[PDB]
RNA sequence: CGCGACCUCAGAUCAGACGUGGCGACCCGCUGAAUUUAAGCAUAUUAGUCAGCGGAGGAAAAGAAACUAACCAGGAUUCCCUCAGUAACGGCGAGUGAACAGGGAAGAGCCCAGCGCCGAAUCCCCGCCCCGCGGCGGGGCGCGGGAAAUGUGGCGUACGG
RNA sequence: AAGGCUAAAUACCGGCACGAGACCGAUAGUCAACAAGUACCGUAAGGGAAAGUUGAAAAGAACUUUGAAGAGAGAGUUCA
RNA sequence: CGCUGCGGUGAGCCUUGAAGCCUAGGGCGCGGGCCCGGGUGGAGCCGCCGCAGGUGCAGAUCUUGGUGGUAGUAGCAAAUAUUCAAACGAGAACUUUGAAGGCCGAAGUGGAGAAGGGUUCCAUGUGAACAGCAGUUGAACAUGGGUCAGUCGGUCCUGAGAGAUGGGCGAGCGCCGUUCCGAAGGGACGGGCGAUGGCCUCCGUUGCCCUCAGCCGAUCGAAAGGGAGUCGGGUUCAGA
RNA sequence: CGACUCUUAGCGGUGGAUCACUCGGCUCGUGCGUCGAUGAAGAACGCAGCUAGCUGCGAGAAUUAAUGUGAAUUGCAGGUUGAUCAUCGACACUUCGAACGCACUUGCGGCCCCGGGUUCCUCCCGGGGCUACGCCUGUCUGAGCGUCGCU
């Protein structure tokens, strides 16, 4: 049927939790390598470039 | 001669008919050639004749119609052929004038209380 | 002739009389099983149908 | 029946002109899948209704 | 005798071609089409047969005058105009 | 990526519109690139192929440096017949092998009044892309 | 009243439905009048009706019709609402004054079973699962 | 008797119009079951549902309170969230079951009859003139015809006038 | 109260025209991917199928040979 | 363990051959299963971390499709009956001709029609399929042909009946009813007036007035009932 | 060794599973939201050089005109001052069908006007236009021991 429960709702604080855990893992080079990203020559992992 | 409709519209009426039956005649004897085992070349011509008869008939009908709706231009009643045929539902709607009719009372409101153009400050 | 299925013996008589400039004695019509109407047109004795067939092409 | 009406006779005329095989040259067309006429009615097997 | 022998006496049609729906369901003695109710002004249609509805509705035929309305609609039913000549 | 919401990207819809395109649309799909010597002469990339156009086959079994004019554009089969591109049948008669226009480079065009006005337009709007961008 | 049109009584159901005689029509006899006058003159538009007399077997009503294609009606802004196509056969849909009363609509606690458009509008909204996306 | 009004009522291939039939997903008005559940079954339930009949529209219907309330009060209709599986109904069994307040979407209000004033100040149609004339309309001129005093139009409707 | 009108928010398994999919992939998905409401069945109301795929391109096997022929043996086409 | 799809990931695999299928090949796992080799095939596929489910068949007198054993078997036995020679032909128990012997035996196995069938009629050609053996034949197949009316029927009439309008009923589609609650005749004669056309002669045409009227139930209902009037000879491959 | 029977494998048949394809569905969403007495929906019959179905079309019949497009269509033939496609606003649109002169056999009318037929003299033939029901406004002709008025 079409009225199967397709969508799900997650607590807003749990959504915000996951984004904090996602960003915080983007600063660990061992976790980004393990994701397969070829980043062995990036100067610094939390890569920041000027607003230009 | 490839009969083109650009070439027919300038001609007078009763000479178009003189050209119409001329093609009617040629179509008949072409149909006779179809049963008497005629050449393949003539058999392919009856399609040219058939579509040429449709052309001259089309010009005749068109020029006759526009002479009519030019004769019924300023008249009140006109034949049902010349009245605009568009979805019977909207042949029944009120005119472009009737639906614009406002009562003397309703007109008096617009003159007295027109909707103003304003703006509120922050 | 294979006439149109709507025509009468009267219309058929005056048609051949006008298309081929000939006189007709009588016309017998039947409706073929396939649908079209066949008309046997007997010419008046003063016209020979054998030559009339040559003017219109059938022979 | 030998006594027919013009409605019936004209109807039987149509069902008779439809009973022919397909012309040979049509399966020389490009996008042609037709192999033969699948609506051939035989007067003894299928009885045309009526 | 109610079987094979009695099928021999079948030589009288009750129905014939209705001249409104074309189906062979025009009952002769009752003078009424059992498929469209021909002498009745209104067409015979029932909701208890959805399948018999869709066999005969507005999209099954030619729509020789309705498929033109669908085309004239997408221009506002313009009339009396012609494209500018060459 | 495409962002126009009214342009489909469905595989089945694009193939249906391709295999059922009317004749005047078949003409556009059957376009061919021009040779390098013609590409900077008219400043035009590609062009729909006409009945009498000199042609080189670039891909397939008949590729080579031979020039051959088109003899017919079989739009129903999405294919063109080039004069010398033919094969031997069984009974000794030759038959034109069909080549797809995309696998063909135009070496000389069949100019006429209608053809020239196309080339200039494809060149006029091409310059707009270089005068608006630069 | 209205007796159930079934042959010889035979209401082959449960005893709650065996009634044949003391059944009453849901619409007034005046609303039946407006319908019969509107069905006969299909070209006209029923406006209202009123009581003009009765006896033991008949009620007489006078229905007020309007011909929506008369220029006196067509060109008058006060009455040209009746000319719109949405008012075709007001009496068949129960929109006249006499017809509205049988629908049981109005403001207040007495007319709860027609909140919404009508009695069917209320029933739908009350017997419809609103299965939201997220429940 | 005659003649003429008027009122009722007829006949026209009278002049000009309009209605019918289709579709029917959605909508409005009727009509309206029984399987089923109750571990049987008759009230209930299924259900104002299916079938049946009529009528529409691009939406329909509803709608500017003979309302809700009992507050320090709200303020047309429709829709959503909630009220609430609640008050209530019910072999008080099985089961059935709203509303107000509150938060939103949207938001728009109006017209007659009557009561009275104005010399019927009103409307339709024919003929002529002008303007446009595939939504036959506007203006003018007609001791041209008709409708209308058994009531047309303007003012004016409960917020008062 | 017992007369009337009124947009918007709302509904839409039909129609016209589009877009999409954690859907089905020819016994599935619509009954119907195909000359499908077709063939066919029934007096009728109605009931109602099966059926997609050569190859890149017909280049669809010239010619020889046995046979009345269907069919074979060679030869040939093709990456096959 | 296995199936299908989705988000990630394997600088994964693949026209130097993917999926699928076959296998007396080599092995792994208690097992579900899996991995190699070989063959076939010709264009896509898989591992791992998560996600999702129309996810695993031996059965349901299961559903659809296919194929066996039975089995070269039961069977091709109702209505007396065939034989010789020839021709055509690749080919004859069966076709055709001739002869012989028989049957139907005028309540026919004959000659014609109605209903029904709908091209089966006729000719030429073919022998794939079909005609439960065969076929040189056919009602099969493929090409073409063929049905002629004042007088024969239909058409007209009414029958048992059916069925509109008026009217009545009905929520309503509609129904009842057929002379019943009806202003139900659009005709005719003559006269009078006006008018026209053809030698406006005389007649025809028309309008108006006058005069007269029983009509009586619209309409449908018979290819056997009612119903004016065609017969003889000849002619075609098939129509008289 | 045989024949027959059984098992396994190769090959070949029968059969059409599997796999891979997909101009089809299914579901959700968006915009619009338009039939007909000016004859609809539906039905029938016709229409192509060779054409049965499907598709398209209506005796102007696989279409005419117009505009856009700019050299094909194609199974085989034939034949740029615009082929072919698309669009579609002009024109046309057979017979049934609400279906409309009456009937449903396509059967019988009636009226008016033209042309043969006359030489309007009645016919006959052909052609054209009309001839349905309900209802509205108006017109005309009427009816009534209905209510009156005047002679």
């Amino acid at each position: 049927k079409t009225w199967r429960r397709w969508h799900r709702r997650v607590n807003t604080t749990q959504k915000r939790y996951a984004i904090c855990s996602a960003l915080a893992a983007s600063a660990l080079p061992a976790l980004v390598m393990s994701k397969g990203h070829r980043i062995e020559e990036v100067p610094e992992l939390p890569l920041v470039v000027e607003d230009k | 001669a490839k009969i083109k409709a650009r070439d027919l519209r300038g001609k007078k009426k009763e000479e178009l008919l003189k050209q119409l039956d001329d093609l009617k005649v040629e179509l008949s004897q072409l149909r006779v050639a179809k049963v008497t085992g005629g050449a393949a070349s003539k058999l392919s011509k009856i399609r040219v004749v058939r579509k040429s008869i449709a052309r001259v008939l089309t010009v005749i009908n068109q020029t006759q119609k526009e002479n009519l709706r030019k004769f019924y231009k300023g008249k009140k009643y006109k034949p049902l052929d010349l009245r605009p045929k568009k979805t019977r539902a909207m042949r029944r709607r009120l005119n472009k004038h009737e639906e614009s009719l406002k009562t003397k009372k309703q007109q008096r409101k617009e003159r007295l209380y027109p909707l103003r153009k304003y703006a509120v400050k922050a | 002739f294979i006439v149109d299925v709507k025509a009468n013996k009267h219309q058929i008589k005056q048609a051949v009389k006008k298309l081929y400039d000939i006189d007709v004695a009588k016309v017998n019509t039947l409706i073929r099983p396939d649908g079209e109407k066949k008309a046997y047109v007997r010419l008046a004795p003063d016209y020979d149908a054998l030559d009339v067939a040559n003017k219109i092409g059938i022979i | 029946s030998s006594h027919k009406t013009f409605r019936i006779k004209r109807f039987l005329a149509k069902k008779q002109k439809q009973n022919r095989p397909i012309p040979q040259w049509i399966w020389m067309k490009t996008g042609n899948k037709i192999r033969y006429n699948s609506k051939r009615r035989h007067w003894r097997r299928t009885k045309l209704g009526l | 005798t109610k079987g094979t022998s009695s099928f021999g006496k079948r030589r009288n049609k009750t129905h014939t071609l209705c001249r409104r729906c074309g189906s062979k369901a025009y009952h002769l003695q009752k003078s009424t089409c059992g498929k469209c109710g021909y002498p009745a002004k209104r067409k015979r249609k029932y909701n208890w047969s959805a399948k018999a509805k869709r066999r005969n509705t507005t999209g099954t035929g030619r729509m020789r005058h309705l498929k033109i309305v669908y085309r004239r609609f997408r221009h506002g039913f313009r009339e009396g105009t012609t494209p500018k000549p060459k | 990526m495409k962002f126009n919401p009214f342009v489909t990207s469905d595989r089945s819809k694009n193939r249906k519109r391709h295999f059922n395109a009317p004749s005047h649309i078949r003409r556009k799909i059957m376009s061919s690139p021009l040779s390098k010597e013609l590409r900077q002469k008219y400043n035009v990339r590609s062009m729909p192929i006409r009945k009498d156009d000199e042609v080189q086959v670039v891909r397939g079994h008949y590729k080579g440096q031979q020039i051959g004019k088109v003899v017919q554009v079989y739009r129903k089969k999405y294919v063109i017949y080039i004069e010398r591109v033919q094969r031997e049948k069984a009974n000794g008669t030759t038959v034109h092998v069909g080549i797809h226009p995309s696998k063909v480079v135009i070496t000389r065009l069949k100019l006429d009044k209608d053809r020239k006005k196309i080339l200039e337009r494809k060149a006029k709007s091409r310059q707009v892309g270089k005068e608006k961008g630069k | 009243g209205r007796k159930r049109p079934v042959p010889k009584g035979a209401t082959y159901g449960k005893p709650v439905h065996h009634g044949v005689n003391q059944l009453k029509f849901a619409r007034s006899l005046q609303s039946v009048a407006e319908e019969r006058a509107g069905r006969h003159c299909g070209a006209l538009r029923v406006l209202n009706s009123y009581w003009v007399g009765e006896d033991s077997t008949y009620k007489f009503f006078e229905v007020i019709l309007i011909d929506p294609f008369h220029k006196a009606i067509r060109r008058n802004p006060d009455t040209q609402w009746i000319t719109k196509p949405v008012h075709k056969h007001r009496e068949m849909r129960g929109l006249t004054s006499a017809g509205r009363k049988s629908r049981g609509l109005g403001k207040g606690h007495k007319f709860h079973h027609t909140i919404g458009g009508s009695r069917r509008a209320a029933w739908r909204r009350r017997n419809t699962l609103q299965l939201h996306r997220y429940r």
